[PDB]
């Protein structure tokens, strides 16, 4: 029966499943548990552009929160 | 680590196309009253592995052409479009988000036009030219019908992002505010990959072969985001992405299931068929997707 | 396998030679060259499709000059195969013009019914598809024991699966765009250009030999 | 790879316009057009460019070169390069060697201007709050304030029907 | 009459018939143009202080400007 | 000596690689052709084999010529012969094409298709029945299974 | 130019792809230029209908719905001008 | 209902003898059939008839290697049956 | 007697017409169609495993042209023409002889392969049951030299059995 066909198309959606996932956990993975921010506007833009120049280690994930206030 | 996700998207579509080769193979084994290909292995892997690399062993057709640069030309640009069509398709997380996606899907459909007829001309005798004439005619004719109903289901959600696709599509399945444009949508994605119930009766015969199938996952996992699917909570992507192979699968097995068992059109009856019934019931559509939105309270936050 | 030479003012037609005779082989000439019993088997394989009455005509045609009439069971066992020669000829051209037409499925339906129909022949004489079998004098080493009860099984499961034929096509709906509005036949032209049976059958006049 | 990369772009697409303006077959004409239609997209997407250079791509790009195209293929032959189609491509990279040679070793180049040389990242936005994509939101005009502009354009292309229609055989 | 022979195109029309005049009778179309008009791209701007105008509020709590109420039910 | 060690393997795997799937073309004149479609029937595979029934002449692995070659047929037949991808094999199927048959004293007949194209496998019948055929196509897979081409290259 | 980078690593690949597949081994009709005028020129009105949905948010809806209607009605009156003066028939 | 086919199901895996057995005849050839046991032959070769199949696929012979000695556990030939096989196993028979 | 087809008329009523209507605009018989093949799809095809199944036959299947022989006897061939006097292909080739006994024989019995459309008049015709066309039909002859049979090769092929010979033909020599 169709426990036969089973098989290619398992395999083949295995092969489906995996560029999805394996891509997320780089997003995951490039910027330690955060995620990659999307960018679709000058706003969001530019306040992305601060939160990295007032990391010091000019990157936007460190996310430097309430521990440089006074 | 970019040209790692590169790679990690464009190593699995040759997986993807030979296991879709040989799933094509079995599905209609079993349509007909078949088994196999199960000789060459354990329900034959190997098979799609072994006829790939035999076609690469077996020895290429001689030139006879002409301007051999071009000859070259078409296949190369149309592997490198069926390449270069997955990078907006968020299964959750897209490999570059856009302010507007679907535009470079259409952009892309039109250069596998471009494709068909460099073939066409560079390829050979006159016959095979007035053939591929009406196939680029056939195909020419459908990127008017799938950009207008593109155009309006995207509507309803107002913005280009597909990230906002798939947040719209949370609460119900955007085939029930739309049913009749997603099937004429869905016959237009057979219009493009070019296959049963609409005619086309080379070289190098592997990259049409591969341009042809990744075509097919291509309309297929675009539709899978388009009119159907399910939600994505964020910190676990394996859930909406389980859920999305499963569902883009059983529609490409319902595609090749719908080649099983329907005889090829006329010509005539074909254009006949486009243009005197789905072109007003596209316009038909649109205009009811217009002044709709505009009745219900229902315009999109395009931010 | 022909050849067509057509002419056609464009995605339309004008003209068409079709050029025959790349299958002549001789046939009448070889006749002429041998006996009746031995030569018997050309006209089994002139045509192959149907493939009995061609032996039924040319053992009617030497039993008519020769003024011998068979036995009865002779004659209804003759009938009996052209009845599944018949059957036989008739759905092999009905998936031909499926499969030429597209459709690939029906084609392989019917081609398992008569693979079982290929087997009944095995039984009879032992030859898949050009059983010599009908003599003229009649039919010659009649059946083993333990073949109509099978014709019989046969007669139920496939009148079962040609109304899933007719379950799958006829009212498929561009398979009937695909072929009505073709193949006009005028009574006259059914007289003048000499037709045959089913063409007669399907432009008007009852006519059956 | 680097800043003037808007300039380098643009030198591509001047070479694709000597390279189809040698006059070759016209579907070696029809690949220089894409060739140089493609690297034009590429300029205004630099300048960003988030829309109207991928709308011109589906344009001519998808629905233009594709007839030009199909006329070569239907009309002309071109049955079998030649002294005067190539000798007028190497003076037009002559040309242009002598151009941008001149912009690189010199302050400026004048045809009757002055092209102050160098390459471009200015001018442009000082991050501003754009926060719509302006391009977007002027398109998105034309159906408040366009009345008469639309209308104009629609009521052309409806005339350019009937008028093929004629010309190849009306009614 | 001809829907026996055409239908998909009278289909087409009834649609698009409907399409053109329901928009006539419609008790939303209002509540349209209040939801797109009431949100605000720019920086709603302020004014210099007084004529001593018993509008524009000091505080944004006070009620005295014009406020949304209809979108929070519905 | 692991070159020819290599020589081996490497042979081995091509060649399995050419016998593995090898979709051939249905020549089929006639009644010969009537039975190689009931080996395309549901009952005697060809998918197992890997083998793709295909009217393609451009791709054509091996060519199972079938049917009744005559005089009108032979040109058109070799022309068929030339567009093709020089790794190619000829199965003669049927006593009508394989040795005239039984047409054999005849004219507007050539005895045999071994005057006009080489045969590496004759399989004779008449019809040759399904299962014989398939017999002739595997005795053929074991043909290219010894084919050492690629040790004669190394050693050449 | 990251899309830059990824359609030059795509289109690199599927260079090596083919020749790597190559060092190995070794008249006319009107009727075909109607219906790819008719293509053009729908395209483009479907280009001028295409910025629709950015449109759809201003305080001007009424209007936007009558001129959208104007350029569905116009085009389905080229339809059916073309349609019904032999402009597809056979 | 599926958790009844998977336990019948290992049974012609684990019945054959071992897992190692089961991927003999799995690539081998084709067939996980194996349960019936009907004769073997001189020269090797097994010959396993079930009824519970249609009629086509009762009587299944099992080669062996090297029967003739031409290294056939793969690349098995037909007729290498002998003839009182060639009978029954072409269903011209009811008996062994 | 007849009984025609195509005469009738599409029924004017409104539930009629708007049913060829919905038909027309919501593609149903297609998916009638559909749901026909996934009907097969669910069930198990018929297919044989060719090389180790064998799909079935009759006793009286017409392959190999093998010969008999006596019981601890000699040829069973007299040499008595008749099968090349019915050859209808004249694929036999018969030149005979008598030996050193008396009793006679042949020199020369061939059978062309090519010429050999499978009859089954050889046969019938032969009065000894010399020549009996034989069960098995593996031929697959890398070339065409090997498909003429010689006499020797005939006696060889009849003793590499006969045991399924014998059993078909004492099993069905009561119809013929
Ligand atoms: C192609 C294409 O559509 O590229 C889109 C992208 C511009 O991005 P877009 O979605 O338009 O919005 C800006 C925020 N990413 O465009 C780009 O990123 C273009 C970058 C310029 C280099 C590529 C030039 C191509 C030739
Ligand atoms: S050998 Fe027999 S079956 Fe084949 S073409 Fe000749 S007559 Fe037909
Ligand atoms: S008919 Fe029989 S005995 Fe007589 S010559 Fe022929 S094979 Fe021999
Ligand atoms: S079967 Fe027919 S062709 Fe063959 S040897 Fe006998 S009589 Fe001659």
């Amino acid at each position: 029966m169709w426990f036969e066909v089973l098989p290619g198309i398992a395999v083949m959606g295995v092969c489906l499943f995996i560029p999805g996932m394996a891509t997320a956990r780089i997003h995951r993975f490039s910027n330690g548990g955060r995620e990659k921010r999307v960018a679709h506007y000058s706003y969001q833009w530019y306040l992305m552009e601060r939160d990295r120049r007032v990391s010091g280690v000019n990157r936007y994930y460190v996310s430097k929160g309430l521990e440089n206030i006074d | 680590m970019f040209m790692i996700n590169v790679l990690t998207l464009i190593i699995p579509i040759l997986l993807a196309v030979a296991f879709l080769t040989l799933v094509e193979r079995k599905v209609l084994g079993y349509m007909q009253f078949r088994k196999g290909p199960n000789v060459v292995g354990p329900y034959g892997l190997l098979q799609p592995i072994a006829d790939a690399i035999k076609l690469f062993i077996k020895e290429p057709l001689r030139p006879a052409t002409s301007s051999i640069s071009m000859f070259i030309l078409a296949p190369i640009l149309a592997l490198t479009l069926a390449l270069t069509m997955w990078i907006p398709l968020p299964m959750p997380y897209p490999l570059i988000n856009m302010n507007l996606g679907v535009l470079f899907m259409l952009a892309m459909s039109s250069l596998a036009v471009y494709s068909i007829l460099w073939s066409g001309w560079a390829s050979n005798s006159k016959y095979a030219l007035i053939g591929a004439l009406r196939a680029v005619a056939q195909t020419i004719s459908y990127e008017v019908t799938l950009a207008i109903i593109l155009l309006s289901v995207l509507l309803m959600n107002g913005s280009f992002t597909l990230s906002t696709l798939i947040i719209t599509q949370e609460q119900v399945w955007l085939i029930f505010p739309a049913w009749p444009l997603a099937m004429m949508w869905f016959i237009s994605t057979l219009a493009e990959t070019n296959r049963a119930p609409f005619d086309l009766t080379a070289g190098p015969f592997a990259l049409f072969f591969m341009a042809e199938y990744a075509n097919i996952i291509m309309m297929n996992i675009f539709t899978t985001t388009l009119f159907l699917g399910a939600f994505h909570n964020p910190y676990m992507p394996e859930l909406y992405t389980i859920n999305f192979t499963i569902k883009s699968l059983l529609l490409s097995i319902t595609f090749l299931w719908i080649r099983a068992s329907y005889p090829r059109f006329r010509y005539d009856q074909l254009m006949h068929l486009l243009w005197k019934n789905f072109l007003p019931l596209t316009l038909a559509l649109c205009m009811w997707h217009v002044s709709l939105p505009i009745l219900l309270s229902s315009i999109p936050p395009q931010t | 396998v022909l050849r067509l030479v057509m002419e056609l003012s464009g995605e339309m037609v004008r003209k068409c030679d079709p050029h025959i005779g790349l299958l002549h082989r001789g046939t009448e000439k070889l006749i002429e060259y041998k006996t009746y019993l031995q030569a018997l088997p050309y006209f089994d394989r002139l045509d192959y499709v149907s493939m009995m009455c061609n032996e039924q005509a040319y053992s009617l045609a030497v039993e008519k000059l020769l003024n011998i009439q068979p036995p009865p069971r002779a004659q209804w066992i003759r009938v009996l195969f052209g009845e599944i020669t018949r059957l036989l000829n008739h759905i092999m051209a009905v998936t031909t013009h499926a499969l030429d037409i597209g459709a690939m499925t029906p084609f392989f339906w019917m081609f398992e019914e008569r693979e079982k129909m290929f087997e009944f022949y095995e039984r009879v004489s032992g030859a898949r598809m050009h059983a010599a079998y009908v003599r003229p004098g009649g039919v010659h080493q009649d059946l083993p024991l333990g073949l109509m009860d099978d014709i019989y099984e046969f007669s139920k499961n496939f009148s079962l699966r040609i109304d899933e034929l007719e379950e799958m096509l006829t009212n498929n709906r561009i398979w009937r765009n695909r072929t009505v509005d073709i193949g006009v036949v005028t009574a006259e032209d059914a007289l003048n250009y000499g037709f045959s049976g089913v063409m007669l059958r399907g432009s008007g006049i009852q006519w059956d030999l | 790879m680097m800043t003037y990369i808007v300039f380098i772009l643009s030198i591509i697409f001047v070479m694709g316009f000597v390279g189809f303006s040698s006059k070759p077959s016209p579907i070696y004409g029809g690949l220089g057009l894409i060739v140089s239609g493609g690297v034009g997209c590429g300029i205004v997407l630099n300048f960003g460019g988030s829309f109207l250079g991928l709308m011109v791509f589906l344009i001519y790009l998808g629905g233009m070169m594709v007839v030009f195209g199909y006329t070569t293929a239907m009309a002309t032959e071109q049955y079998p390069s030649n002294k005067v189609v190539l000798g007028t491509f190497i003076t037009g990279l002559l040309m242009e060697f002598l151009m941008v040679y001149y912009v690189l070793k010199d302050k400026e180049v004048e045809i009757v201007f002055k092209f102050n040389g160098m390459g471009d990242w200015v001018i442009y936005d000082t991050g501003d709050s754009g926060f719509f994509s302006e391009e977007a939101m002027g398109i998105a005009a034309l159906y408040s304030y366009g009345t008469w502009l639309v209308i104009v354009t629609g009521w052309s292309l409806l005339i350019g029907v009937v008028v093929i229609m004629e010309i190849t055989r009306g009614n | 009459n001809v829907w026996a022979k055409e239908p998909v195109l009278v289909a087409s029309f009834a649609i698009a018939g409907l399409a053109v005049i329901l928009p006539t009778l419609s008790p939303y179309t209002k509540y349209s143009l209040m939801i797109n008009r009431a949100t605000p791209y720019n920086y709603p701007v302020p004014l210099r202080d007084d004529g001593n105008m018993p509008d524009v509020p000091s505080h944004p709590q006070d009620p005295q400007g014009p406020s949304l109420e209809w979108l929070k039910r519905l | 000596s692991r070159g020819e060690y290599v020589v081996a393997k490497l042979d081995d795997l091509i060649n399995w690689a050419r016998r593995s799937s090898l979709w051939p073309m249905t020549f089929g004149l006639a009644c010969c052709a009537v039975e190689m479609m009931h080996m395309a029937a549901p009952r005697y595979d060809m998918d197992r084999f890997g083998v793709v029934f295909r009217a393609s002449p451009r791709q054509s692995d091996v060519m199972i010529v079938a049917g009744t070659l005559t005089n009108k047929m032979a040109p058109a037949l070799r022309k068929v012969y030339d567009q093709m991808p020089e790794p190619r094999y000829v199965v003669s199927m049927g006593s009508c094409a394989n040795g005239g048959g039984y047409y054999h004293y005849s004219y507007s007949v050539v005895r045999g298709c071994d005057r006009i194209v080489p045969v590496d496998i004759y399989v004779p019948g008449c019809p040759p029945t399904a299962e014989a055929l398939l017999y002739g196509i595997l005795q053929l897979q074991k043909k290219i299974k010894r084919e050492k081409r690629l040790r004669i290259w190394y050693r050449r | 130019m990251n899309l830059m980078i990824t359609l030059l690593t795509n289109f690199t690949l599927a260079t090596l792809l083919v020749t790597i597949a190559f060092w190995l081994p070794q008249p006319f009709s009107m009727k075909f230029f109607l219906v790819a005028i008719t293509f053009l020129l729908f395209d483009l009105e479907i280009a001028l209908l295409l910025p629709l949905p950015w449109a759809s948010q201003t305080t001007n809806l009424n209007t936007m719905l009558t001129m959208a209607l104007l350029l569905i009605f116009l085009l389905a009156v080229s339809l059916a001008y073309e349609w019904t003066q032999k402009g597809l028939e056979w | 209902e599926l958790l009844q086919v998977l336990k019948r199901g290992l049974q012609q895996v684990s019945g054959h003898g071992g897992l190692r057995g089961y991927l003999r005849v799995l690539f081998r050839a084709n067939d996980v059939r194996v349960g019936t046991l009907v004769g073997e032959d001189k020269y090797g070769n097994k010959y396993y008839e079930d009824n519970k199949q249609f009629f086509g696929r009762h009587r299944w012979v099992i080669y062996t290697t090297e029967m003739n000695g031409k290294n056939t556990f793969w690349d098995v030939d037909g007729s290498m049956v002998p003839p009182e096989w060639h009978r029954w196993l072409h269903c011209m028979t009811d008996d062994p | 007697t007849y009984k025609y087809v195509n005469l009738r008329e599409p029924s004017m009523d409104m539930k009629s017409v708007t049913d060829r209507a919905a038909q027309t605009l919501l593609w149903t018989e297609l998916i009638r169609g559909l749901g026909m093949t996934l009907s097969y799809l669910f069930r198990e095809p018929a297919t044989i495993n060719y090389p180790f199944e064998k799909g079935p036959l009759s006793p009286r299947f017409r392959g190999e042209h093998a010969l008999r022989r006596y019981p601890s006897g000699e040829e069973r061939c007299i040499a008595c023409k008749l099968c090349e006097a019915v050859c209808p292909a004249q694929a036999i080739t018969i030149e005979a002889e008598p030996r050193a006994d008396g009793s006679r024989r042949t020199t020369r019995y061939d059978i062309d392969m090519t010429k050999c459309i499978y009859c089954g008049f050889c046969q019938e015709a032969c009065p000894v049951d010399a020549i009996v066309e034989g069960p098995n039909f593996e031929f697959s002859t890398e070339t065409h030299e090997e498909l003429l049979y010689n006499k020797e090769k005939l006696l060889n092929n009849g003793d590499k059995w006969e045991a399924e010979i014998a059993a078909n033909i004492q099993a069905d020599y009561l119809y013929r």
